[PDB]
RNA sequence: CCUGAAAAUGGAUGGCGCUCAAGCGUGUUACCUAUACUCUACCGUCAGGGUUGAUAUGAUGCCCUGACGAGUAGGCAGGCG
RNA sequence: AUAUGUAAGAAGUCCUUGUUACUUAAUUGAACGUGGACAUUUGAAUGAAGAGCUUUUAGUGGGCCAUUUUUGGUAAGCAGAACUGGCGAUGCGGGAUGAACCGAACGUAGAGUUAAGGUGCCGGAAUACACGCUCAUCAGACACCACAAAAGGUGUUAGUU
RNA sequence: AUACUGCCAGCUGGGACUGAGGACUGCGACGUAAGUCAAGGAUGCUGGCAUAAUGGUUAUAUGCCGCCCGUCUUGAAACAC
């Protein structure tokens, strides 16, 4: 009793149903992955940035 | 025939005429429709669509949640708005001298509210003494921070609340959540 | 509530175009050309007609 | 306010106003027309008098009817023709001539006929079936009132202005186009003149690019 | 339909090294001017390294006889496609233009070998009018002098079903 | 039984080249490669380390993350019904920037030049690109270029 | 076109029948008709809207406009008993 | 060749380097950012029937058949893959008859026009028009398709030397 | 002049189906102005019966069509249950 072992039919209909669209992409993506010798820079500079800019518009 | 793109007969995907049998709401809808037709007021379509909101979708605001929102810069004299109920909070100790309009009050929002000195207002005092919604800020509750919405979307890797009964040791803290037993999730 | 084509309904063709009117008044559909005899080339003609 | 004097005319004033003007626009395409037609024959004249081949513009509108039912269809070629708003048999649409809809027509050749219409057979598809999309409603154009209240911003008033710019492609070719709902054509009134309609129109079938005959098969169709 | 004689003229896409091409020219007998200006590319395909993106056609003009209405005979040359081969072959008709010699060319064509349109190359057509230089018997005899034949057995064609007396086939 | 390993089915694809084996010129090791920059990638079979997939083959990503020999590239790869973002730490060898995106940051730099000339005097531009236009009229002379007539060719064995 | 070319109940270019065909190859061209296309009416669905002038229409009321309509497994809605 | 990855900008382009514990020989770079300049061609075409997003759950998890690519096999209405389209789930007109072929997809009616297929009669529509070819003491008659070959015949017709 | 092709917001004729719809409205046409129109959907006139005449129901007859339902199934009218 053998049966059919595989297919790709009606594979490429059933994604195109409600399928493809392209991924939603943001600003500032995440920084996970990334250097933790950059993360810490990063941050450090965020971190005196934000300080600066307060002193500028107090 | 038809090569249709889009699906035939689709329904709107929003709310109108809200599934409560409230008569009073539906009074509330009836008056704020005609607001929003003929007055042109985006705060009137917001105001109407928030009628047609749902409970869950509708959350509890706060009086410190209020405060917040008076405390905002150039927004003490603002009339806030909330299309729900309004919750007294006992973590703050001093409240402004707003004006509330909301569809609910709980006791002792609407105690600190009359204590602070404003006054609560249902929907249609606000729509007779605001039409077009003249000085006011609607505000929201948290929407994304119940039991249901920190179980949605539950799987490997997400970090989302898994459906439990029993919470405590050897109720699912084992193999698939710990390296030492197996692979962590 | 229901739709007069025009080509048809001169009243309704009119609605839509004045240019209609004087169309129709100085028959430019049927307007003459100021005749001008531009021989072509003797060149043309033999290569219209070659073998 | 009795709104019955002074309204009544200052709206026909208005109106009167209009109407002259519109007449004014007409009388202009209609000399516009004219003129590039003869200066084409003159052209053409000069040419042969003067030794040399004058070679015609390649036409820059098409007109192009969906002539394949909505069956059996491959991926590509329908989505070409869903792009194009060839939804439906003898559908019909106008295109602006660039590489880019050359390719598309190439693409979908085998389900539609298409080919270069002339003012007669724009003006005929845009007086017998001329409908706007307005809400996203298909409502009849019947009125330079209605084309000016949705095309104004580009100074097409008129079903004559839209016309001209169909005609004429111009800047603003895209929005009249857009504006104008698909043609609904009937089935040829005497016949498609073929056996068999899906083979080119080289090979003695309907399909393809039939270049100048298109406006006796949209005429006939309309 | 009935074919039409066409001279389509056309070039290679004028370059900025060489420009104004060698502008070939062809004479193709086609249904009409989209037929014609087809036959002529597929013809320089065929000839010449250049199809029709790369090239434009600078004239189409029909061609009409220079007198449709006297008797001439026409020799055809031809190529055609079979079942098996190509052959080339030459035919001689009597005719009085060469778009119906044509006609009937390809008609005999399709009778005679089952070749169609697809498959027939028509490689020359020559007017002609001398006597002893066509050479098939079947122009010869109608080119014979004093020619006078009956046309034995004439049918009548009927517009009623029913005729009410035997037909004669007199002439 | 079947095999679908790591390199499976790549070996006409991380064959090197022809007459190009061996050591790799050092350009590659000195272009620079920011966050943010677009960059393709083509594996070199000579390089094992920080190789690519066969999927990652010839396709095109952005550069989220540098380190010391290698860049972190994002592509978006098609599974299922849906793109994921998958990250990769690719190696210099094996990248390459994209002329593509110099191409376009050079007809913005134009452009600007462009819409700055216009704002000096207004002589309308016309920043956007258009297609193929339909070539206008034109006349075509036969002096010297008499048509030479043409006519299809008997067939000939040729053998 | 013919010879090659032989299977079992009686038998199938669908049948009758057809021979300058009603056969074969190719061309005009007229004509027939699908629940397809065009237009019109009506039904339903969906969408977009208008309506607080009388002391008459639960505004779930009235009205305008446009598009759409196949269906097993299955889902939901509105109704009958 | 067909398929296939990117890009075609405002989350963008140019002067101030402001912050840094990263980096540089170095206020050198890297990342992020404050100030300023860029409108109806905000940087190709076409379309968009409203983008986007979340929850929850049914049935399904035996498939089969065209046209192309293709494997095993002599082959199979055989077995197995790729893309697409269909049948399953679908009536309707045509192929006489048929799940898949050709047209075309379906609310209830009317008129007109056609598609595919046809117009001798069955059967609605030319015993049309035109050119040829064929005479079979097993003719031939319209794809999928319901079969025929090598070889041969001054039967007849048409074609270099 | 004339096979031809293209255009006419050119001129006449013969047929067919349809007649949807509202308490002031809109867009237009027509002699130097009264107002009328084929201009946001049919009216005018005239006949026959003041009834099974038209129709609804029903039974035959006639033309064409129509396989026995439910189920398993890729496939059922099935010589499958």
């Amino acid at each position: 009793a053998k049966s059919k072992n595989h297919t790709a039919h009606n594979q490429t209909r059933k994604a195109h149903r409600n399928g493809i669209k392209k991924p939603k992409t943001y600003k500032y993506p995440s920084l996970k992955g990334v250097d933790p010798k950059f993360r810490r820079n990063h941050k450090h500079a965020l971190h005196g940035t934000a300080k600066a800019l307060a002193a500028a518009k107090k | 025939g038809i090569d249709h793109t889009s699906k035939q007969h689709k329904r709107s995907g929003h709310r109108t005429a809200p599934k409560s049998d409230n008569v009073y709401l539906k009074l509330l809808v009836k008056l704020y429709t005609f607001l929003a037709r003929r007055t042109d007021a985006p705060f009137n379509k917001v105001v109407l669509k928030a009628l047609f909101l749902s409970k869950i979708n509708r959350p509890p605001v706060s009086v410190s949640r209020i405060a917040r929102a008076l405390k905002q810069e150039g927004a003490a004299n603002k009339t806030v708005v909330v299309v729900g109920t309004v919750t007294d909070d006992a973590r703050i100790f001093e409240f402004p001298k707003t004006t509330v309009a909301a569809l609910r009050f709980t006791a002792g929002a609407r105690a600190k509210i009359v204590k602070a000195g404003g006054e609560c207002i249902t929907l249609d005092q606000l729509a007779v003494r605001a039409p077009k919604g003249q000085n006011t800020l609607i505000l929201r509750g948290p929407r994304n921070s119940r039991e249901a919405v920190r179980h949605f979307g539950m799987g490997p890797h997400k970090g989302k609340a898994p459906r439990i009964l029993s919470t405590g040791r050897k109720f699912e803290r084992a193999r698939g959540r710990r390296r030492s037993k197996g692979f962590k999730v | 509530v229901l739709k007069k084509n025009p080509l048809k309904n001169k009243q309704v063709l009119l609605r839509l175009n004045p240019y209609a009117k004087v169309f129709a008044a100085e028959k430019l559909g049927s307007k003459k050309a100021e005749k001008t005899g531009t021989k072509p080339a003797a060149v043309f003609t033999e290569t219209l007609k070659h073998d | 306010a009795e709104q019955v004097a002074a309204e009544r005319a200052a709206r026909k004033a208005a109106n009167k106003e209009k109407r002259a003007i519109i007449l004014e626009r007409n009388a202009a395409y209609q000399k516009e027309y004219e003129t590039a037609e003869r200066n084409i024959i003159q052209a053409k004249r000069d040419a042969k008098a003067a030794g040399s081949y004058y070679v015609e513009a390649q036409h820059k509108l098409v007109f192009v009817v969906r002539i394949k039912g909505i069956n059996k269809i491959p991926p590509k070629p329908r989505k070409v023709l869903q792009l194009l708003r060839l939804t439906r048999i003898n559908s019909g649409t106008f295109v602006k001539v660039t590489k880019a809809t050359l390719e598309l027509l190439k693409l979908i050749e085998p389900y539609v006929a298409y080919g270069y219409p002339s003012y007669s057979t724009i003006r005929q598809l845009v007086y017998k079936r001329g409908f706007g999309k307005i809400n996203k409603q298909r409502v009849p154009l019947s009125d330079n009132a209605i084309i000016e209240a949705n095309l104004g911003k580009y100074g097409i008033l008129s079903i004559d202005d839209l016309i001209h710019e169909i005609i004429t492609v111009g800047p603003h070719f895209k929005q009249a186009n857009n504006f104008l709902w698909p043609f609904k054509l009937s089935n040829p009134s005497g016949g498609w003149g073929v056996p068999r309609k899906f083979k080119h129109f080289i090979q003695g079938g309907s399909f393809g690019n039939r270049e100048e005959f298109i406006n006796k098969l949209v005429k006939s169709m309309n | 339909a009935h074919f039409k004689e066409y001279q389509v003229i056309g070039r290679r896409l004028p370059t900025e090294s060489v420009p104004e091409p060698k502008l070939f020219r062809m004479r193709i007998f086609a249904s009409n001017e989209v037929i014609a200006k087809s036959r002529y590319w597929y013809f320089l395909q065929k000839l010449h390294k250049v199809k029709k993106a790369s090239g434009e056609i600078v004239s189409i003009n029909q061609i009409n006889e220079a007198h449709p209405t006297k008797v001439k005979n026409f020799g055809v040359w031809v190529r055609y496609d079979s079942r098996s081969g190509t052959h080339n072959m030459y035919k001689e008709i009597r005719d009085v233009s060469r778009v119906a010699a044509v006609e009937t060319l390809y008609q005999d064509m399709a009778a005679r070998h089952r070749a169609r349109f697809r498959s027939i190359h028509i490689l020359k057509v020559a007017e002609i009018e001398k006597t002893a230089d066509v050479k098939r018997q079947y122009v010869k005899q109608f080119l014979t002098k004093d020619l006078k034949f009956p046309l034995p057995h004439r049918v009548q064609k009927s517009t009623k079903t029913f005729s009410y007396k035997r037909p004669s086939t007199f002439y | 039984g079947k095999s679908h390993g790591y390199r499976s089915r790549t070996r006409y694809m991380f064959q090197r080249d022809f007459r190009k084996h061996g050591a790799v010129h050092l350009s590659t090791y000195l272009k620079v490669y920011k966050v943010g920059d677009i960059v393709d990638i083509k594996a070199n079979g000579s390089i094992q380390k920080g190789m690519p997939h066969k999927f990652y083959q010839g396709k095109t990503g952005v550069v989220y993350n540098v380190t010391k020999s290698s860049v972190g590239v994002i592509i978006n790869k098609m599974v299922g019904n849906r793109y994921l973002e998958k990250r990769l730490n690719l190696r210099v060898e094996h990248i390459k920037h994209s002329k593509c995106r110099q191409e376009f940051l050079e007809r913005v730099k134009a452009n600007a030049a462009k819409r700055a000339e216009a704002k000096a005097q207004g002589v309308a531009v016309q920043l956007k690109r258009q297609p193929a236009q339909p070539r206008e009229s034109r006349i075509v002379s036969t002096e010297g270029n008499v048509p030479q007539t043409l006519a299809p060719v008997p067939y000939e064995t040729f053998i």
